[PDB]
């Protein structure tokens, strides 16, 4: 009878970064649309 | 009549070139301080970020 498991641990959410089409429109708000991946992903680690 | 005339003739060439020097210095000077001036204008990215906040996003 050895250790089980811990329910304490959690695996964390594994964040994808958000992928976007690859038209003009990306490029003219390449920097805008960057800022929010980084934002979404921010949030995804810690929570909201 | 004679002497003053003489030297005045005498002296003509050498001023009319200094004077045509100092007319070419003078555009030489103008078109040295022309510079093209590139101006620069507040990227639409960060109007467009804002745009985004107020929409509460």
């Amino acid at each position: 009878r050895a250790d089980e498991v811990d329910y304490t641990n959690l695996p964390a959410p594994k964040p994808q970064k958000t992928v976007w089409d690859d038209n003009i429109e990306t490029e003219v708000l390449r920097k805008y649309l960057d800022g929010l991946s980084q934002y979404d992903m921010e949030e995804a680690k810690y929570g909201v | 009549d004679i002497m003053v005339p003489s030297f005045v003739y005498n002296k003509l060439p050498v001023i009319h070139f200094l004077q045509e020097k100092r007319a070419e210095q003078k555009l030489r000077r103008v078109l040295d301080e022309t510079y093209t001036e590139w101006t620069e204008e507040l990227d639409q990215a960060h109007v467009t970020d804002a745009i985004t906040r107020s929409l509460n996003i």
